[PDB]
């Protein structure tokens, strides 16, 4: 899990 | 028990079944069993028996007087919609026409057909067929401003109030404004001759636009304009819609706490009226899934898209626009909160029906195609990563790509350059570059993205902070710019102590970032502690996350209207 | 960064490589130089030369008086009673040799001799050893009874309060009665010549003895009396004595909301003044935990008994009863916290170092065994269950079968046969033999267990609830007798829901017990609305099963010590 | 369920 999670949809 | 059938549902089966000799004379029915009769002929399956009778505008108007039994023709229309026969555009073409046929009538003859418009696009814009519902509004609309009668003003504001709900949810935002002067033109020469309209309605209207416009500060400013002007004889519908909208509006102003009791009884409203299987229940629902998604509580929200998603599976199940929207917000939810573990065949699964839904019942350049194309995209990606054939790794990095250029192209059309949809298309194409290995650029769309955020949404925002821990993760893993990652780093878990305090999911990956970064450069005791403080951080994530299902904490008979509404004026 | 060696310890060193030609002349050293010295030793591994001179009471004498070294000194004494020469033994016998030779002498060196008794028997008795310190006391207070004076009584109330707090821990309770008897001599001759002695350290040991006797009526009875005549000046050590004492009864009592109060008050009263590494703070725990067991905290009360052996562990050595009592309750909370999964790997093996520590330096006769070889019995019975081989389940049974009767007759002996605890054993040899097979004898032992803890205890009572879910749980299986366990599980989910509500361990295996019930004779339109009762159980309690230890519970406390006395009190 | 209480 190298990145944080999507911004938004 | 076995218990023998009614003679009434006996003698539906015994005319559904003599149904092409005698359907002349079941137009001449009462209006509680030409439903039956019709509702049967769907339960049989003998659709084209009954899409033969519902294209015809006058038999489907007295099918719409059963509002009892309106769960039950919103499957029954949703069913035919996708059976191959376009019942959505007929009627409104029908409408149309008899409106400007009967334009020129005396004042009853058009005030029953403003009715029935009414009645009407009400039905398919709550079905979700908004681009078949303005031909119906835009006819009423057309049918008050002939004579300047004082009714006529008000039910020119009508039409105003529920074609602009109608254009928001096609995406029509350019549109929008230019309905919003109309109804603010209308609604000051009503106040010019001594009574004032509700404008609650309006400007929840305008709250919801602007926020999809991603406008936060002004859709504040509009749903606090809307939540001034509530009163006890609205319609629980329009209040409701007004405070779902009002919740959303303070999530992105970052005031959650006004959001909280806004949504409770928002959720409370819809329950207590119109029930657990009601589609405007769905929508709220899908608003606190929303409100949920963004304050940290995600093994919550995505219970409440899945009771979201099955009200509107079984009200109206299939391929419709509002089921694809439940997908969508879904697969996002199920993304984020399925995002800890790795796996994603379920939730690429719902983002993919979203995808195959819309694209079905929208042109392939609609803006809600851009705000479900980017969810699989941020699947395909995690899958990509995941993965081991390289291949497969480059095809579906590839696909994401094509995805993300698509959304980005469709909301730059939209809104513009400036503006924070464009900014997290930019921050997904980002973080996508870094996932293809492409860290040159992949930077510049981090710092044209950052510069978008902050500039809009301030320096300290959720947005903002998500987009710099991304750039943060991009510097210190692979770039190897370990001196510019722990401003980023710092200002990521600063932004998340002051908004979401110490119990944020990406504190996890920016704290895991801080470890690789003082590993590299030697600083052991800052490794030892934040090893300590990450501790910390997986022991409070494991206390004050319990068990609480949403949907049950909305509780029953909480503050009422005329009190949640007078607390959050006054907290202002 | 190599800080230099303090000139005090590089002297210390200095003279214990030359111990044995300056071995007289250390002992005229001052006390603060004296005990350093032999800690010294003890890290240096020479034990025997350690042991050479705490032989002598007078040695003894100065090295008790480090005060803030004492939690060394327990460290070093345990050593010494690991290492071979019992100086818990030679000390109390050299102690009451010396203290008969002045009963003649005047009361100016008599007076010093109780000083020297009482931190010397009170030290004996933080160390565990009872059956020394006991020694100590009696020849304390023989000396208190020769002259008539006003201090004698005085002090001699202040024997009888601690020779009852040793045969509490030794577990002669019938001689105990006894000294509570005596006790009330001096003390009401002490009262009538203008003197009220607290009755409030001397009335808390009451709160552990008849406690210990599973006299709850009485106890409780005895926990308002205790509770009653506390006081601000009381030492710090008498004062947490008495809550936790207290608190126990409560716990007994089914009553939990002013046990909590108590208890609660007692870890943070007891932290304060000792802190988190004293002998005295992990015997509140233990008493702590036991809250915990009771209320299902079964989470924390695992934790709580773990932090308590620690603090044990760091201070009172290798083979010391205190740590095998604290082995004791870690080994049973384990026994039921891993229930379900069944991993009893730490379990048995605090119960064999239970069994381990005791039999070394306690008597085969000795009731403490009893006590213990009853968890370690039920660990094997667990265990036997739970493995796949046959012949590894017959034999584990039978050694199980061995402990049970070997406690249970002890037990016998010293509580008599309508008690609780011989009650407590009948309940254990029913499920015992539901896994033996024996189930005729099951039937015999299981309306033993309930015709006797029911008979004195009441109709409502936790064990009790247990001891008809222990006979529910045949008739579902061996005796299939599906109506007389049809009335005993309804028993058992009445009385789980009145205080631990539904979420509690021992209701999973009652609620299943219907289900299995109704699933036999056909009943299903109770077994689909019981499988939405354990739904409802699988999340009701998992909802607010969160983790959170205690230590950081009870956190700093808002409640001040006469903020928990009066509201229990007046309730 | 698991035993007596000690
Ligand atoms: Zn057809
Ligand atoms: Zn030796």
């Amino acid at each position: 899990l190298t990145r944080n999670k999507g911004p938004a949809a | 028990e076995w218990i023998p059938e009614t003679l009434y549902n006996t003698a539906i089966s015994a005319v559904v079944d003599n149904y092409i000799r005698s359907r002349r004379d079941i137009r001449s029915l009462p209006e509680n069993i030409q439903f039956d009769v019709y509702y049967k002929l769907y339960q049989q399956g003998r659709l084209c028996q009954l899409g033969s009778e519902f294209c015809e505008l006058e038999v489907f108007a007295k099918v719409l007087r059963a509002l009892d039994k309106r769960h039950l023709l919103h499957h029954c229309f949703q069913a035919l919609m996708d059976h191959g026969v376009k019942v959505a555009s007929v009627l409104a073409y029908s409408f149309s026409r008899r409106c400007s046929y009967i334009a020129e009538s005396d004042a009853a003859v058009k005030e029953k057909a403003i009715q029935v418009g009414f009645v009407l696009g009400g039905f398919l814009s709550d079905a979700g067929w908004y681009s078949d519902a303005e031909k119906v509004f835009l006819s009423c609309l057309q049918l008050c401003t002939l004579h300047d009668e004082m009714l006529h003003w008000f039910r020119a504001v009508e039409c105003c109030v529920r074609l602009l709900h109608v254009r928001n949810g096609n995406c029509k935002y350019h549109l929008g404004e230019e309905t919003f002067k109309l109804a603010q033109t209308y609604m000051d020469k009503l106040s010019k001759h001594g009574q004032q309209a509700n404008k609650a309605a309006l400007y929840g209207e305008l709250c919801a636009l602007l926020f999809a416009k991603s406008h936060y500060d002004e859709a504040y400013k509009w749903c606090i304009e809307a939540m001034k002007e509530i009163t006890a004889g609205l319609p629980v519908k329009v209040v409701v819609d007004v405070l779902r909208q009002a919740s959303k509006a303070c999530v992105v102003k970052r005031e959650f706490k006004k959001a909280e009791q806004l949504i409770k009884h928002a959720v409370y409203l819809a329950r207590d009226h119109f029930g657990s299987k009601h589609p405007k229940y769905s929508d709220t629902l899908l608003d606190y899934g929303f409100y949920l998604l963004n304050v940290d509580n995600i093994c919550q929200s995505v219970a409440i898209y899945q009771a979201a998603l099955d009200i509107r599976q079984s009200v109206f199940g299939g391929k419709n626009i509002h089921v694809a929207t439940a997908h969508e917000d879904l697969a996002y939810s199920s993304y984020v909160h399925q995002y800890s573990s790795g796996k994603f065949d379920n939730a690429l699964f719902h983002a993919e029906r979203a995808i195959g839904i819309i694209t079905h019942i929208l042109p392939e350049d609609h803006l809600l195609l851009a705000s479900s194309k980017r969810v699989k995209a941020l699947i395909l990606e995690e899958i990509a990563i995941d993965c081991h054939n390289k291949e497969t790794e480059q095809r579906l990095l590839q696909e994401a790509h094509d995805l993300h250029l698509s959304s980005l192209q469709l909301a730059k059309k939209a809104f513009g350059e400036f503006n924070v949809q464009t900014a997290k298309h930019y921050g997904n194409l980002g973080r996508l570059y870094q996932s293809m290995r492409k860290f040159k650029e992949a930077e510049e769309m981090h710092i044209k993205a950052i510069q978008i955020k902050e500039q809009l949404l301030g320096q300290e925002d959720y947005e903002v902070a998500l987009s710099v821990g991304h750039l943060a993760s991009l510097y210190n893993y692979d770039m190897n710019q370990y001196e510019n990652a722990e401003k980023l780093y710092l200002r990521s878990i600063a932004i998340g102590k002051k908004l979401f305090g110490e119990g944020y999911s990406g504190l996890e990956y920016d704290y895991r970032g801080l470890i690789k970064l003082y590993n590299s450069i030697g600083n052991y005791e800052k490794v030892f502690e934040y090893h300590n403080v990450l501790s910390n951080w997986n022991r409070l994530r494991d206390r004050q996350y319990s068990v609480t299902d949403a949907l049950e904490d909305v509780s029953t008979s909480p503050q009422s209207t005329e009190e949640v509404v007078q607390s959050f004026l006054i907290s202002q």
